[PDB]
């Protein structure tokens, strides 16, 4: 069982077969001399041992799973309501733009310009924050029902609910990736 | 004497930041040696198919591959 | 104000090797170049 | 210790190397004179170069089927 | 170790045993040199002694057949094996050792273990020069025998129709490969061999002159007529007058070395530049990009029946080599030449 | 004695006397 | 399926491990107990 | 024409031989 | 053959005897 | 006599000749 | 009259038709 | 100061001038690519793609544009032999201009990085000196490499978004640029499968992204930092020169042997196709397909494409050339005009005869006429004083089938010897030695010239790997050895 | 397109170009 985890975190379990989030030590080697005007150039030396990202890794699972939960819930119902495969969208939308059977006026060239402005600028604003708990869990308009007044630092698990559903949605879309080309 | 600060230079600044910093010990060297020997084994696959030294029944290994 | 400024030198013995090298290669190869 | 001239002048070197060295020379003599060298390496004996099928030099002429062809060229 | 004091793993226990100052240095390279170089030498001495060439070439090449040191060889595989590596587990040999020798697979045993032997020997002298803390110029000079070996034994047959046209490992077997390149490639005329001769035959000059210039400008540091006794390798002064040596050749030959360091690098430079250029010419002959013909003298000698040079004599001699050896040099072609179609001068 | 210097010489010398016994018997093979 | 050429090839990478391992096993045996 | 080029390359090589002997950089002692 | 081993086994036992002729001395 | 070889000979002379003359007269004035 | 095998035997004899299956 | 061979090492210490000096080399390489493509378009003759194709004309970089989809021109013509109705922007001249426009843009960028060399990006924090984080710098560039590799493989080659690559038949007759599907079985490692090229760059592109993410994050070991000398910009040079001669042996190897990435309609046939009788067997396979169904000789030999008979010719063999036999293949034997027929030889006993073809080694080769069973029956003898296989006595006539001499017979013993000496060179063709003033002796294809450069470069880059690997391991003793270094003996 | 004018152009460039480069790089190093 790992020791560098299991506290103040939703998935309090040591699943890691390899310890990707292991805080490792570091040692700093000096820069090698490359001056020709010296007679001898040395290969550098050990200078500084450094004692030493679980906060960075927590944010990056949350983004992938939430895109997966928009993907898995979005591919089952567009296959249900419209009646087209989730891989086939793009081949049938370049020909005719639609949403739930309703024709849309946009050329496919405009969709590149729409998506890199709208989704792009929103992605440029997410990394404009410098607090890792606020980066994982922001406030403001994204919490209209006030989860942030409810605590989870104790045995309360009011935050440990998206994180399990983010996990298998990545897996069920990984199951969609092993099904698309092959089968 | 400080260098020349540029807007692209500070956007790329943390990429040229941790120069000289290393893991202690051997790290992932034993992991690397597994990947070198698999790639050594992989390069012996494609060397012998193209030499007709390992024969696979699925390949044609001729210009007749361009037919089917 | 680059500190990495160096000069190239070429003494006359290296001139005489260099001029010889490109004439002997021209003695050698031009018989093939003119074919 | 032992710098190549106290070995060759020592008598214990020659109470070994006057027994193992001739028995290894004879072992090389008998490897060929019992005809075993013609069998291990597949070199033909002076009465084995030309069978009755061919009276010419062999020619292997086939890549993947050379193993049983050289058995037919040799006459086995 | 490493000026940060980690604990030694099993590598450090293996590194200091390999890098041991025993009688013969093994090192890390010796895990590659000593198994491969012993099997190239062991494969050559076995193949020249016992292994036939009666099936790959139709000709006897071992001591047990009747050959001597000059005519015995470890001969190349047949042209029917193409570039097959002829592994003893290969699709041709298929585990049988006594047929792997008959199929000429013991050629590629020597050629591959000799090729990785040369890598093991060149890494040996990087490894020793880093132990002794010298400069690595002994290895850089050995790039040129590896440039010769790879371009002739490996690169040349890969561009031809098979490993058949490789050199066999013998004395008379190298000699036909030499006569193969005159008859077929006109390889004397190739200007990369001409730079290869001037490097090889110019390093032999520099070896003989520098040896004789040193040995005849020595300082009288002893009393007796043996001048070899008047030397201790821990002496700080030069053992021979460089100033006398310079004035001698500046009046004999007109031009002399005045720099001792430039001299010994020039002795390094000439055989290496010579072999790297000649290796490029054998790379050119792998594709049959020959320097065979001067076309301006073939057009003239075909439009003028009295224009004879030593060049057109050489072209006629190569026609003689090509037609008179290839009924026996290339038995895979199965070409029979009736005696009236081979070229022939008057009364010979 | 099984050292590195022992394995260097007897890697060379032991097959050398084996083949010199072989090559000497080849001089008396008539046909 | 698997050809005999692939059977001998995979058997060579097993035999290439028992050779390259045993050369490595011999230099980590002499390194430890010195024989 | 090419024989004019051949002799110019041979005269030019013999020119460098003349300058390398009689106009060499003289070896200064000490 | 046999005579290639008979005179071989002769000096195999002669040099064993002559090697012991100076080993007894 | 071709247009290539007569001027390839002249470029293989003069482009490396003068390059070495650029470096020598630089050096011999120092 | 002539098979394609024994037309490429007297013309080239290095032919990939003539070299394979040549155990007969 | 410095020697002449050491002048470029003023750039080893400052990374800003290293950008500027690789930018100038990159401006010269793409400046060559556009300039060579403008030179090749200005001399290319697109009239006959069947019997005077691009590899016949000395085009070197035009089969590299045509390999990745560029088939049309701003002169109307295409490669497959039709008129381009919309050449687009990615013509041959559009790409020849796109490399020159890039050459001047990279030129100006190099002038910028030469003057503004002292950027703060190149100085690491809290030591203030110029330093480069070569494990992460490699992790950046390996990430971009696998991203382009996956982009080229999934989109350009597969035809999902890009055009595709060149795919032809086994016999070089029907060849186009069409999209390929990736092949993920064992068949993807057959290098004559074009589907293995797309399946390569997807799988190697994905792994190169995943490996790039490793080297971005995981710092190296300290023991493997010193042992590979990671803190030097020359230990990446030695390992990269090692990477590019490895690649250049593979690249020149697959060019010489032939691969799906080297089509024969672009680069010409290989020397192993003349040797192994590749086109000759198929030409005989199609005659016997017609004589078995019921047809005449002259009506069966007419059904063979004139392009297929041109591959069966020793002058298009890339190994029938010379190192200083310069130029196009058309400069050697002439521009091919028409297939002149199939020479069939019969003697006075009504027996067919077959000219023993010239092997690839032979500059000259005696003409021999063998029977069905492989026995020499006629030749052109060298000694004619007492002959027993002369064409004159054996009575060799020659008849043609198909081609320009169809149904025409020659019994003249001077005429028969002329076509017997052309029949050892392959199929019979009619050339013109007046259009380009041809010499008369063959040249090598671009398949042979590319292979010659890229093995001579791969061999000279072995020495540069040896030199620059030695200058990293022996960096401390480059200017000489220490005075007390006598402790290394007993 | 003649043999004269194509190489007279190249000699009128390179022989005075490099002569001026010999004198400049001599001077710019002083
Ligand atoms: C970011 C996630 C993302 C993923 C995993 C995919 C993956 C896919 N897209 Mg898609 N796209 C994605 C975002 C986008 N796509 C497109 C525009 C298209 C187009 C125009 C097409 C696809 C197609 C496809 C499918 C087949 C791939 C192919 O090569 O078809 C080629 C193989 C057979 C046709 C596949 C499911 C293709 C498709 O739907 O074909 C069935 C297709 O034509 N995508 C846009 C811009 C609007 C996207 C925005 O980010
Ligand atoms: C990030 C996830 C994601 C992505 C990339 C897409 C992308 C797409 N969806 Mg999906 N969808 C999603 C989430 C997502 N949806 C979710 C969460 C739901 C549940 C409400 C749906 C329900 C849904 C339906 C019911 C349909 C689509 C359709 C479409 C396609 C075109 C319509 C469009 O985007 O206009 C968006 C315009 C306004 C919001 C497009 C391929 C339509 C289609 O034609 O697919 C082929 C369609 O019929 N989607
Ligand atoms: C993005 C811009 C761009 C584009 C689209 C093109 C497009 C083209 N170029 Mg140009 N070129 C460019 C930039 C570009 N070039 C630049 C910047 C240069 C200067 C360096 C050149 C120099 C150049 C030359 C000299 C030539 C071309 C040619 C071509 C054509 C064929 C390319 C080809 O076959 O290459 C084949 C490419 C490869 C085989 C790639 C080799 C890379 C190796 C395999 C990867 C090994 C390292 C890798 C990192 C390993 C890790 C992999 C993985 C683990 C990540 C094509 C029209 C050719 C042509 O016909 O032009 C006239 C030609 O001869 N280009
Ligand atoms: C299922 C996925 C898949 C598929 C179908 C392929 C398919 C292919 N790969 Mg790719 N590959 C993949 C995944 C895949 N790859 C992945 C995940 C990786 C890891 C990143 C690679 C890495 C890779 C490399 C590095 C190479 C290939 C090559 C190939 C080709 C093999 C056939 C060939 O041309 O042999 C020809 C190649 C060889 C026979 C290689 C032998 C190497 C020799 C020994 C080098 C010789 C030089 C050396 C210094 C020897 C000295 C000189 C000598 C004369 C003495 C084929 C297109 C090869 C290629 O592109 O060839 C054109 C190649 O070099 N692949
Ligand atoms: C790897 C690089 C490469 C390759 C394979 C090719 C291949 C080819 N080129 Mg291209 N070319 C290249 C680089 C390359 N080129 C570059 C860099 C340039 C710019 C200068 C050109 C400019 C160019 C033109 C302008 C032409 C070609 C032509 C050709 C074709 C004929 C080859 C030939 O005659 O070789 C000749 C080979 C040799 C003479 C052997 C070289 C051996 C060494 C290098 C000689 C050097 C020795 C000595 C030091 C020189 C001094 C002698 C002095 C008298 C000059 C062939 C398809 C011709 C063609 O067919 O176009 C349609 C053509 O007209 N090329
Ligand atoms: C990626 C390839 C590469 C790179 C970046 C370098 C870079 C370097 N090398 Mg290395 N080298 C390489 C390949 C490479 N080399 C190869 C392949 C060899 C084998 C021939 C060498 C052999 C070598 C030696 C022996 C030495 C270097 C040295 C140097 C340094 C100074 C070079 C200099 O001042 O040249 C100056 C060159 C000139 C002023 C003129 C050279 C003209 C020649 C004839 C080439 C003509 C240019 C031609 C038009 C370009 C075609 C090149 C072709 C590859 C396309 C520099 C760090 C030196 C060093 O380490 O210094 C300490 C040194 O002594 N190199
Ligand atoms: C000491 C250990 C050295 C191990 C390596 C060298 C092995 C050489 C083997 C030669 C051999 O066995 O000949 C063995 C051959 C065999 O002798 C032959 O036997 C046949 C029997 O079937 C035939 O009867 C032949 O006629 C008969 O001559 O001996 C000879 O050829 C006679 C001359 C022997 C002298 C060879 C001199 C070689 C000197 C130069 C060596 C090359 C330079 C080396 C450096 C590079
Ligand atoms: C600065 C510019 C000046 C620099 C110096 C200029 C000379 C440098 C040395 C040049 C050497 C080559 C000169 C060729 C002369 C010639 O006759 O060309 C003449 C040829 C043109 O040839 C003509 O072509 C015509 C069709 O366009 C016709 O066919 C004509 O008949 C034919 O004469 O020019 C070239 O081919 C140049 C090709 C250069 C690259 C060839 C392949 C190189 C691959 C090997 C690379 C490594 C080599 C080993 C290195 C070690
Ligand atoms: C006709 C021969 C065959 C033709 C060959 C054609 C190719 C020739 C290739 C070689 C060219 C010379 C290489 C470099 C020589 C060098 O640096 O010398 C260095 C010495 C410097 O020595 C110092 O020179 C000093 C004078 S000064 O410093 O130069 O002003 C002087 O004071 C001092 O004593 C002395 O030590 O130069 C001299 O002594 C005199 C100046 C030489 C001028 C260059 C001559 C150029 C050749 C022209 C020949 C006619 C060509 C046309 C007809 C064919
Ligand atoms: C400014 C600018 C511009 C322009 C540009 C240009 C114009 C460019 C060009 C460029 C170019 C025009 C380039 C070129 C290049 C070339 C090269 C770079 C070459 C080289 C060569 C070589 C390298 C060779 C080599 C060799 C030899 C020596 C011989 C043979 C062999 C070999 C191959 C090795 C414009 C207006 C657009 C606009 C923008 C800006
Ligand atoms: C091959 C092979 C193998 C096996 C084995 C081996 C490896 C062996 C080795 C062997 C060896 C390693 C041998 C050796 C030999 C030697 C010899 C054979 C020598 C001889 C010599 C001589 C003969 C000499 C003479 C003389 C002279 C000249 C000089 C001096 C004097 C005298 C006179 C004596 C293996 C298994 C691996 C694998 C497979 C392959």
């Amino acid at each position: 069982r790992p020791e560098w985890l299991d506290g103040s975190l939703p998935g309090d379990r040591g699943f890691d077969p390899l310890g990707l989030s292991k805080p490792s030590e570091f040692v700093v080697i000096g820069v090698d001399e490359n001056d020709q005007n010296a007679a001898k150039n040395n290969k550098g030396s050990v200078e500084a041992i450094v004692q030493a990202g679980l906060a960075r890794f927590r944010e990056c699972e949350l983004i992938h799973g939430r895109w997966a939960m928009l993907a898995c819930l979005g591919a089952l119902v567009a296959e249900a309501t419209t009646g087209v495969s989730w891989v086939e969208a793009g081949k049938v939308e370049l020909d005719g733009a639609s949403y739930a059977g309703l024709s849309l006026p946009f050329s496919i060239t405009q969709l590149i310009w729409i998506e890199v402005i709208l989704v792009g600028g929103a992605e440029f604003y997410r990394n404009s924050e410098t607090n890792p708990e606020k980066r994982c869990y922001p406030g403001g308009v994204f919490d209209p029902l006030k989860l942030a007044s409810e605590d989870e630092e104790r045995a309360f698990r009011l935050k440990t609910a998206e994180i399990k559903h983010a996990r298998l949605a990545m897996v069920s879309f990984f199951g969609y990736g092993v099904q698309a080309l092959s089968t | 004497e400080p260098g020349l600060v540029t807007p692209l230079g500070t956007l790329l600044r943390p990429l040229n930041s941790e120069a000289g910093k290393v893991l202690p010990g051997w790290g992932t060297t034993v992991l690397m040696a597994v990947f070198i020997l698999l790639f050594a084994a992989f390069l012996l696959i494609i060397l012998e198919i193209y030499n007709s030294s390992l024969i696979l029944d699925d390949v044609s290994m001729s210009w007749e591959t361009l037919a089917k | 104000p680059n500190p990495n400024k160096q000069v190239v030198e070429l003494n006359r013995t290296s001139l005489y090797w260099g001029l010889l090298l490109i004439f002997v290669l021209a003695v050698l190869f031009s018989s093939y170049i003119f074919n | 210790e032992r710098p190549f001239s106290d070995i060759l002048t020592s008598i214990r070197y020659w109470v070994i190397h006057s027994i193992t060295v001739p028995a290894l020379f004879i072992a090389g003599w008998l490897f060929v004179s019992t005809g075993l060298a013609y069998d291990v390496f597949g070199t033909p004996r002076p009465n084995e170069y030309f069978t009755e099928d061919r009276q010419e030099a062999p020619l292997i002429t086939d890549r993947f089927n050379a193993l049983e062809q050289v058995k037919k060229l040799s006459g086995n | 170790i490493g000026t940060y004091q980690e604990k030694r793993t099993w590598f450090d226990d293996a590194d200091d045993w390999l890098r041991q100052d025993r009688f013969v240095f093994v090192g890390w390279s010796g895990l590659l040199l000593f198994p491969c170089a012993y099997f190239a030498l062991g494969g050559w001495l076995t193949g020249t002694t016992f292994v036939t060439s009666w099936y790959t070439h139709g000709l006897a090449t071992s001591y047990l057949e009747g050959c001597n040191f000059l005519t015995a060889a470890v001969s190349t595989p047949a042209n029917s094996m193409a570039h097959s590596l002829l592994f003893v587990w290969g699709p041709e040999a298929q585990g049988d050792f006594t047929r792997w020798c008959q199929l000429g697979g013991l050629w590629a045993f020597v050629a591959l273990h000799g090729a990785f032997g040369l890598i093991g020997f060149m890494l040996r002298q990087f490894e020793i020069a880093r132990s002794v803390n010298l400069r690595p110029y002994n290895a850089i000079a050995f790039s040129a025998p590896i440039a010769v070996f790879v371009s002739v034994f490996l690169i040349y047959p890969l561009g031809q129709s098979g490993w058949f046209f490789a050199p066999s490992f013998g004395v008379a077997a190298i000699f036909r490969f030499i006569l193969f390149f005159q008859g077929f490639h006109n390889w004397t005329l190739n200007p990369f061999h001409m730079m290869g001769v001037a490097g090889v035959l110019g390093a032999a000059l520099l070896c003989a002159i520098h040896g004789a210039t040193v040995e005849n400008t020595l300082f009288e540091d002893g009393d007796g007529a043996n001048t070899f006794r008047a030397f201790n390798p821990t002496q700080a002064e030069e053992t021979y007058s460089m100033v006398t040596a310079n004035r001698f050749w500046s009046q004999i030959f007109g031009v002399a070395f005045s720099n001792k360091r430039w001299l010994h690098f020039f002795m390094l430079l000439v055989p290496v530049t010579g072999l790297w250029m000649s290796a490029i010419g054998v790379v050119g002959l792998a594709l049959n990009l020959r320097a065979y013909d001067f076309v301006s003298q073939e057009i003239r000698a075909a439009e003028d029946p009295e224009f004879e040079t030593f060049y057109t004599k050489n072209i006629l001699l190569n026609e003689g080599i090509r037609a008179w050896m290839a009924a026996q040099d290339q038995p895979h072609e199965r070409l029979v030449f009736p005696e009236e179609v081979l070229p022939r001068g008057n009364a010979l | 004695i099984f050292t590195v210097r022992w394995l260097a010489i007897h890697g060379i010398a032991v097959p050398t006397i084996f083949f010199l016994g072989a090559i000497t018997a080849m001089q008396f093979i008539q046909r | 399926a698997v050809t005999p050429s692939l059977k001998n090839f995979l058997g060579s990478l097993i035999a290439g491990a028992t050779v390259l391992g045993g050369i490595a096993l011999a230099i980590t045996a002499v390194s430890k107990f010195d024989k | 024409m090419e024989a004019l080029v051949y002799t110019f390359l041979l005269v030019g090589t013999l020119g460098i031989i003349f300058f390398s002997i009689f106009f060499r950089d003289p070896p200064r002692m000490i | 053959g046999a005579a290639g081993a008979a005179a071989a086994a002769g000096a195999a036992a002669a040099a064993a005897a002559a090697g012991a002729a100076a080993a007894a001395a | 006599v071709n247009i290539y070889g007569l001027t390839a000979t002249a470029l293989f002379i003069i482009i490396p000749t003068s390059f070495l003359l650029i470096l020598y007269v630089k050096t011999a004035s120092t | 009259v002539t098979l394609a095998l024994d037309k490429d035997d007297p013309a080239k004899e290095d032919s990939v038709k003539g070299l394979r299956k040549d155990i007969n | 100061g410095l020697p002449w061979y050491r002048v470029h090492t003023v750039v080893i210490n400052d990374p800003g001038r290293l950008i500027s000096v690789h930018l100038m080399h990159t401006a010269l390489v793409s400046g060559w690519a556009g300039s060579m493509a403008l030179f090749e378009i200005s001399v290319f003759d697109p009239s006959d793609p069947v019997l005077n194709p691009m590899w016949r004309q000395g085009m070197f970089v035009l089969p590299f544009m045509t390999r990745l989809g560029i088939t049309q021109s701003w002169g109307g013509w295409t490669i497959s032999g039709e008129t381009a109705t919309n050449p687009g922007i990615w013509s041959y001249e559009g790409v020849a201009a796109a490399h020159i426009i890039l050459s001047g843009a990279l030129f100006l960028a190099s002038v910028w990085h030469w003057t503004y060399w002292d950027l703060e990006l190149f100085r690491d924090p809290r030591t203030g000196k110029t330093a480069l984080d070569l494990p992460k710098i490699f992790g950046i560039h390996l990430f971009l490499s696998g991203l382009l590799c996956f982009g080229f493989g999934a989109f350009h080659v597969t035809g999902v978004f890009g055009p595709g690559i060149w795919v032809s038949d086994p016999y070089g007759l029907t060849g186009r640029v069409q999209p390929v599907a990736p092949s993920w079985g064992a068949d993807g490692f057959d290098p004559y499968n074009p589907g293995g090229i797309a399946s390569h760059h997807i799988a190697a592109g994905i792994l190169g992204v995943l490996a790039g993410l490793f080297h971005l994050c995981v710092r190296p070991s300290i023991r493997l930092y010193f042992g590979l000398s990671m803190g030097s910009i020359e230990t990446v040079l030695s390992s990269s020169i090692a990477a590019v001669f490895w690649a250049a042996f593979v690249v020149a190897g697959t060019m010489w042997y032939g691969s799906a990435a080297t089509p024969i309609e672009l680069f010409g046939p290989t020397r192993y196709q003349w040797d192994q009788g590749f086109f000759q067997q198929e030409i005989q396979k199609r005659v016997q397909a017609s004589l078995a169904e019921g047809a005449s000789l002259s009506d069966a030999w007419s059904r063979i494409p004139e392009k297929l008979a041109f591959y069966d010719y020793i002058g298009n063999n890339p190994a029938k050339g010379g190192l200083f036999r310069t130029g196009a293949m058309n400069s050697g034997d002439g521009i091919a005009v028409g297939w002149l027929g199939h020479a069939s030889f019969k003697d006075q006993e009504g027996r067919e005869l077959f000219v023993r073809r010239m092997p690839t080694f032979f500059e000259t080769f005696p003409v021999l006429l063998l029977d069905k069973d492989g026995i020499v029956r006629a030749d052109v003898p060298f000694r004619k004083a007492e002959s027993k296989y002369s064409i004159e006595q054996v009575g060799v006539s020659v008849t043609f089938y198909g081609g320009e001499l169809d149904g025409l017979t020659f019994t003249d013993p001077a005429t028969v010897k002329k076509y017997a000496r052309k029949a050892q060179l392959g199929e019979i063709f009619e050339f013109d030695r007046s259009t380009l003033q041809s010499d008369g002796v063959f040249r090598s294809s671009p398949r042979g010239w590319f292979t010659f450069g890229h093995v001579c470069f791969a061999l000279l880059f072995f020495f540069g790997h040896i030199w620059h690997g030695a200058r990293t391991i022996f960096r401390d003793v480059f200017a000489g050895i220490d005075d007390d270094i006598n402790d290394q003996v007993e």
